[PDB]
């Protein structure tokens, strides 16, 4: 009875379109004095750029289980929490 | 239109919540009612779940949670020009002195970027 | 079969089936990019999770990478075959010859040799410093220490005392470079080569651009070199160019592990990582090693946790200080900090222990006499405390020797002084017999006689 | 590992489960709650920095055989605590809960061959003796040990296997 409860659960994500986000791709989660948490970006490197809303960079220095810490190579002020990277 | 709730008060530190899709940015300014005056809070830091931090610019006490904050969208603004002369301010741009209202023509954000 | 999950700098976590965790101190390899990168397993976390330190680069390494689990250890060749060239941290070849025609290779991890395999030794190694062998003399075989801190001098000494013992040992010689400069080491090999003596010293160089995990996995390589040659029972020289890098890429790497800050932010496990290291540097009764140890001191605080655990490690210590080489005063050694085991009327004699003693006593005195020289001047001392200070001064000067390796900085050309004619000199400055000589006469001489030729003209 | 802070709620349910007297009905809830956790899509959505009311009521979506008035109460409790990942060891506490309170032991039994009835149910009665409670043995012989047999029961082991007694041995040394 596990098997066909699985695809159940398969059935049923699928039924309310919850998604993975899409590799090379990540959202920022938090923001404080200049760096950056996002989650996502399964396919970042350390030391990769990460290309941030607008014409700004951001350098991976963490690999998280979870998320990728970087630093803003530049302001910092206007970023928001949930912008996609 | 109010928006966010207060979840938390730890002394000058107060944690605001905010619906994900309208997070304030840093810097940013909110208000809120204690009591019988408005209170301005400065955005610090974006924690993670639409959860913001801020500095009370100005006495803390009597701030329940739950209490709703409404968000300026601009940083701190300040009237500024030739009818500031003479007039004494707080950090805030509010007039000090008894002496009514200051006849701003502008009012500039405190927070801006080098020459 | 693994896969990598969290990237912290130099440290990598890689994830493994349960039934496959790789052992502590296991050899892991991941392609990253076009080359290949080993990992060494450090820490074994729960869930088949381990914690590794690259050797190596880290940066371009992405989440979920294939990880390939060797099922052995850090390996390096020894024996012969690595004689005369110069080998990486890995045991790769370096140099641009061909590869390494190794027979052997040993593990770099590896235990102390017991208590009943030591071998006690006192035949005195004479060098050609005066102020080294009357204050601080050692034995074949043992460990000196030389400390200081930045720009001393303690790679000058080095090199003097490479040029000095090497004339009566025969015997292989290893040389470690750890977190150094790599300027020094390409002009080490290549006076090695045009001396045509490279053919007997093996050459490990991890330097200071080194990724954090080859400064500190150096220096074992270099160790288990030095016990190849001990084991085949030959009488080996180990050269490590500075102890302290060892220390502080293990506290760089610390924090990433996982572990606590301890005293002044160092690693927690700070002694017992320098014991392990040290503990395999010793003589034994099928060969001896004879080992000389720069050992950095951070900001010139003697007091720092890295030099502190260091001393009781050495049989020898000699101590470098800034404020001595900045009067020009070389080699800058203090020599009412240096100390030697085996400064003992037993095995020295007790001629040489008298007239160390009675230096180090004069020597004493004039520290004594200097605060009341700095305010009141020199004017108000007892007439013996002026003779104190007029003797201390003479001592100090003779102290200075003229090196072979220096004749690029002060162009005078260098000095080999004999045991015999430094305590017949020092005996006789301490006896008064050259009291009508200037200072100056002193300064930079090889011997007493050069001393008076010099005082002719002044 | 989330075995400390799954202990309260797997205490709290099983108390208002006695109390309402569906054990296992919740066990089920609970198997199901913990499978949804394993979907490779809901693992990185949980992973996810998404607010807890949010996260809550999209976990609440993908579960359509839950007691909503009991099961939506847990998940959203844990989800306000970001706990949701604590699932499987909810349910293992749980059914460790259930097995202390109906006074039943599970008891793995290794040796090199399989058993007779006779000598698993002398097994079985010293064991229910041994613990005063039922005793449900599981027979996992073995192909290294080449005699004797290994009785566990919780974590207290009985060992009479003979390699046992010739490592035992060699302990003299
Ligand atoms: N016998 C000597 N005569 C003249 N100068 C000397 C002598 N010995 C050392 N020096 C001086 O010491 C200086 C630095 O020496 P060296 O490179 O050995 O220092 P070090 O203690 O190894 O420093 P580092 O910590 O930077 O590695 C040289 O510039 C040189 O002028
Ligand atoms: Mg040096």
């Amino acid at each position: 009875n596990s098997t066909e409860i699985s695809e159940l659960i398969k059935q049923r994500i699928a039924q309310f379109n919850v998604v993975s986000e899409a590799h090379n791709e990540g959202t920022i989660v938090s923001v404080s004095d200049g760096v950056i948490r996002i989650h996502g970006l399964a396919d970042a490197m350390q030391g990769e750029m990460i290309s941030l809303p607008g014409n700004r960079y951001a350098i991976a220095l963490n690999l998280e289980r979870d998320s990728v810490g970087a630093v803003v190579m530049g302001p910092y002020a206007d970023l928001a929490e949930g912008m996609k990277v | 239109m109010a928006t966010g709730k207060i979840v938390q008060v730890i002394g000058a530190v107060v944690d605001v919540e905010f619906p994900q899709d309208a997070v304030p940015r840093v810097y940013d300014a909110l208000e809120v009612q204690n009591g019988n005056e408005r209170l301005v809070l400065e955005v610090q830091q974006q924690l993670g779940g639409g959860i913001v931090r801020t500095i009370a610019m100005g006495s803390s006490d009597g701030l329940r949670r739950g209490l709703d904050v409404k968000d300026l969208e601009h940083p701190i603004e300040v009237p500024v020009g030739k009818a500031t002369l003479g007039r004494i301010m707080n950090v805030l741009g509010e007039p000090v002195d008894m002496k009514g209202e200051i006849g701003e023509e502008e009012r500039w954000a405190i927070h801006r970027a080098a020459p | 079969t693994g896969k990598i999950v969290q990237v912290i700098g130099a440290v990598v976590d890689v994830e493994f089936p349960q039934d496959a965790v790789p052992r502590v101190y296991d050899a892991l390899e991941v392609q990253n990019g076009n080359e290949r990168l080993v990992l060494e397993v450090q820490q074994q976390l729960g869930g088949g999770i381990v914690r590794t330190i690259a050797m190596g680069s880290s940066d371009g390494l992405r989440r979920g990478l294939d990880v390939k689990d060797l099922e052995h250890p850090i390996e390096v060749p020894v024996g012969k075959a690595t004689l005369g060239r110069i080998m990486n941290v890995l045991g790769e070849p370096v140099d641009m010859k061909g590869e390494i025609g190794e027979e052997e290779r040993w593990a770099i991890h590896r235990a102390a040799p017991s208590y009943e395999e030591l071998s006690n030794s006192q035949e005195l190694l004479e060098t050609g410093i005066k102020v080294i062998d009357l204050m601080a003399p050692f034995a074949k075989g043992g460990k000196v220490g030389l400390f200081g801190g930045a720009g001393v001098g303690k790679t000058v000494n080095m090199m003097e005392l490479i040029r000095n013992i090497a004339i009566e040992h025969s015997g292989y010689s290893v040389f470690a470079g750890v977190g150094e400069r790599t300027r020094e080491g390409n002009d080490f090999y290549h006076e090695m080569t045009d001396s045509n003596v490279i053919d007997k010293v093996s050459l490990v160089y991890g330097q200071m651009n080194e990724p954090p995990g080859n400064r500190l996995r150096v220096a074992l390589t270099g160790l288990t070199m030095a016990e190849k040659f001990r084991d085949e029972g030959r009488d080996v020289l180990l050269f490590v160019d500075n102890i302290y890098r060892y220390t502080l890429a293990g506290t760089e790497v610390s924090a990433l592990l996982g572990r606590m800050p301890s005293a002044v932010g160092y690693q927690p496990t700070l002694a017992e990582e320098m014991g392990v290291l040290q503990e395999r540097i010793t003589s034994t009764k099928t060969g001896s090693i004879t080992s000389v140890q720069a050992v950095y001191v951070p900001a010139d605080d003697l007091t720092d946790p890295s030099p502190a655990t260091t001393f009781a490690h050495l049989d020898a210590t000699v101590v470098l200080s800034r404020q001595i080489a900045s009067l020009g005063i070389y080699p800058a050694v203090d020599p009412l900090d240096s100390t030697s085991r085996q400064l003992d009327p037993l095995v020295v004699g007790q001629e040489h222990y008298d007239t160390a003693r009675g230096v180090q006593s004069i020597l004493q005195r004039y520290q004594e006499l200097k605060d009341i020289i700095a305010i009141l001047g020199m004017d108000e001392l007892s007439e013996e405390d002026k003779l104190v200070v007029a003797r201390a001064r003479k001592i100090q000067r003779f102290l200075s020797q003229p090196f072979f390796v220096a004749e690029v900085f002060t162009g005078s050309p260098g000095k080999y002084v004999s045991l015999k004619d430094t305590i017949r000199g020092f005996k006789g400055i301490m006896e008064g017999e050259y009291d009508h000589l200037p200072e100056q006469a002193f300064y930079m001489v090889g011997s007493i006689e050069e001393a008076v030729e010099k005082a002719k003209k002044l | 590992e989330f075995i400390t802070v799954a202990r309260p709620y797997a205490k709290a349910a099983f108390d208002f489960a006695v109390e309402h007297q569906s054990v296992e009905r919740w066990q089920d809830m609970l198997a199901f709650a913990a499978e949804v956790t394993k979907n490779e899509q809901m693992a990185e959505l949980l992973s996810g920095a998404l607010a807890p009311e949010t996260l809550a009521e999209s976990f609440i979506a993908v579960a359509g055989e839950q007691l909503d008035e009991n099961g939506q109460n847990l998940i959203r409790v844990m989800a306000e605590n970001g706990r949701l990942n604590a699932l499987p060891d909810v349910l293992e506490q749980f059914i460790h809960l259930r097995a202390v309170s109906e006074a039943t032991a599970e008891v793995d039994v290794i040796s090199a061959a399989a058993l007779s009835e006779q000598q698993l149910a002398k097994i079985s009665a010293a064991m229910e003796k041994r613990l005063s409670r039922k005793v449900k043995l599981n027979a996992k012989i073995d192909k290294s040990v080449m005699a004797g047999v290994i009785i566990r029961a919780g974590d207290m082991v009985i060992d009479g296997s003979v390699r046992g007694r010739l490592e035992r041995l060699a302990d003299v040394l």
